[PDB]
RNA sequence: CCCGAACGGAAACAUCUUAGUAGGGGGAGGAAAAGAAAUCAAUUGAGAUCCCCUGAGUAGGGGCGACCGAAAGGGGGACAGC
RNA sequence: UACGGGGGCUAAAUCCUGGCCACUGGUGGUUGGUUAAAUCCGGGUUCAACCGGGCGAAGCCCCACCGAAGGCCGGGGGU
RNA sequence: CCGCAGCCUGGCGUUGUCCCUCGGGCGUUUAUGCGUAGAGUAGGUGGGAGGGGUCGAACCUGUCCUUUCGGGGGCAGGGGACCCGAAAGUGAAACACCACCCAUGGACGCUCGAGGGACUAACCUCUCGAAAGAGAGGAACAACGUCAGGUGGGCGGUUCGGCUGGGGCGGCACUCCCGCGAAAAGAUAACACGGGAGCCCAAAGGUCGGCUCAGGCGGUACAGAACGCCGCCGUAGAGCGCAAGGGCAAAAGCCGGCCUGACGUGACCCUUCCAAGUACGGGGUCACGACGCGAAAGCGGGGCCUAGCGAACGCUCGUGCCCCCA
RNA sequence: GCCCGGAUCCGGGCACCA
């Protein structure tokens, strides 16, 4: 719930120095939830939602995916951060940090339906508080645009808390960008529930930043 | 006495047999601003005796027993005549 | 104009009815009191108060029991206004 | 104005007035539970009625004392 | 069974001035965190393998506070500059920095209360004064008004069932079911006799198939009157939830398979209740709609039949719509 | 029907006009 131009304005004290300081590397804006009254038990918290991101930051996150030997050539194109094959990811049995690494600090571990019912014994109590859900991918030929969906798409789930700090942006798009990044994650959360009463702040900082105020 | 949790009867906004899911009765609450207790508390202001007839004397020690069977598929209620009997054991 | 029962009936009886009656206290007159809409009713109408025939045992109140109970409107009598 | 006013029981004098505080009653105390109206908070209602929550006195639950307070003063088994 | 006084206690009013403390909140302010596996304090969700580095680091030596003295958190100097892993473990890892949460304490401005203390001018008590007025003591309590809870035969209104070899005590022949009384149609009384019900069962209900029970006889290790097996007889001498009476054998009993007709709506008839009025309750026969079991005809709105149950008003639930005003 | 305490049941104090 917040205003068409507030984004705008959430922006400019992410970019400005007002809001900001400007260290040896570039900004990266996220988002911290601040609410009132909920509880876990009523069953309205069930966020597991993604966003289709149209504007794409520069720096691209850690984004997993496990391709298949129809589409082994396909997949490389997006450059993702690391990529394991299915032919050979059963070999992590035994390993368990090396499981638990690489599936936290990444934001997704998309594995083909066929492979769909080993993707819940392996991963599955490795990550069972954290939680990562693994997203079908189509059997077609092409997955660059399957993946460009998953490059900065955010994976967002609560267990006990009505807080998720998630990634939302960057330093380095124009000031009224975010009103076409934030716009897909505002419009996910609206057309889901309504819940805009137990709202009382809304905080867009960047990564080395302070509490702001979004009008509300 | 054992009762099934599910049984399959006539729904009749359906029009066939279906799945129902059983359940005992309970009432709800009394709710002030019903019309016969809006006349009781008009009839409680002043001075007077005990202005209602109130039981004493009981006799029966069971309740009669009603089941409540919802549609699975419409929600549609059926409530059945009662019985009595101690205690309906609703496990399946 | 204020204060204010019980007997009886409900086939018992306490809410109820009897009844604002009986009774008590205060204040007048040849009559008293009321009286000139912060009223009624309904497609934008009537036009101060009082009394009679009605509306009507209707609306409505009630251990929804025994029982209790209007007003507007219609027809008349007089029909002022400051 | 306590050598008093008020309220009980017994019934001159002599010799005495035993045991019991479980019940009822009276008095006092309290970790604690419950506890009305009013006020306060949340929901609801373009406002209310209405739903909840908190705070919650005396009393009651709980503890102790009192028989010239009401009173009560058995049975069974063995040596 | 109920009321009403009196009494006790709390809110509001009369009711005012100064404080202090505590507990809530609102916009801020901040610094503090060991179930186990391990370089070791993983409390959790993420950006984030880079973060700090004359844009002054790792390291010895002490003052100091603290803790499950585990151990971390802050001090300047001596050091003029270094460490975490992308690497090893954890149902959940990076003291790599930054955010919110759970959770400790204090402070700013505002609000709300709750408690304690003081004061005097309301109010009260006394004294002097013919009055007017003056003085002393108490004091925002008491007292009074109003509302709320408790206590309350102090006082008032009432109720104190019936049948019945008089009434009482007893019993219940006070609602319902079976036999007998009862006189071979129907109806029929006794504080007559012999007894029961106020429920139990998801199967002890529906259907389809197979089978035959109690008891006795002959032959078999333990084997016995009574275990299993092989034969002969057996009209019921068994079983059918529960009283009594009736009914039942390729079953109405015993053992299995599949099921939920213990079904939604709407009628008529019998009995209670003879001919001859009459509430509930119980039962029987169906129509429409839909099922179950059977090859099928068909059987099935509970239990083999006769007991196991309750008006108006009020509340509540189910189910589709109707209404709310000069 | 409540609160609360104790092992769905029990106890204590209050709710409850067919």
């Amino acid at each position: 719930l917040a205003d068409k131009e507030s984004l705008i304005e959430a922006l400019k004290l992410a970019l400005s120095t007002e809001y900001n300081v400007k260290r040896n590397f570039t900004q990266s804006v996220e988002i911290i939830l601040t609410f009132k009254g909920i509880d876990m038990k009523k069953g309205d918290l069930k966020l597991r939602e993604i966003v289709p991101l149209p504007k794409q930051p520069s720096k691209a996150k850690r984004v997993l995916v496990v391709p298949s030997f129809e589409q082994l050539e396909y997949a490389k194109k997006a450059s993702p951060n690391v990529v394991i094959t299915r032919e050979e990811l059963q070999k992590l049995q035994g390993q368990k940090r090396p499981v638990k690494k690489l599936a936290r600090q990444n934001e997704w571990f998309l594995i083909n339906q066929e492979s769909m019912a080993l993707a819940g014994r392996i991963l599955g109590p490795a990550l069972g508080p954290r939680g990562k859900f693994p997203t079908p991918l189509p059997n077609t030929a092409d997955i660059s645009e399957y993946i460009n969906r998953f490059k900065r798409s955010v994976l967002v789930k609560t267990k006990d808390q009505p807080q998720v700090q998630v990634f939302i942006g960057t330093e380095d798009m124009k000031p009224e960008d975010l009103a076409e990044n934030a716009i897909a994650v505002l419009n996910a959360i609206e057309n889901k529930a309504k819940v805009e009463t137990n709202l009382r702040n809304i905080y867009v900082k960047t990564t080395m930043g302070k509490a702001v105020k979004v009008k509300r | 006495m054992k009762v099934p949790k599910v049984i399959k009867t006539y729904c009749p906004k359906c029009k066939t047999h279906t799945e129902h899911s059983v359940s005992l009765y309970k009432g709800g609450k009394r709710r002030s601003l019903a019309e016969g207790q809006r006349r009781y508390e008009r009839k409680n202001v002043g001075y007077g005796s005990k202005r209602k007839p109130e039981q004493k004397r009981f006799a029966k020690t069971t309740k009669k027993q009603t089941l409540v069977l919802k549609c699975q598929k419409c929600s549609y209620t059926i409530v059945k005549e009662g019985m009595r009997l101690k205690k309906l054991e609703l496990v399946e």
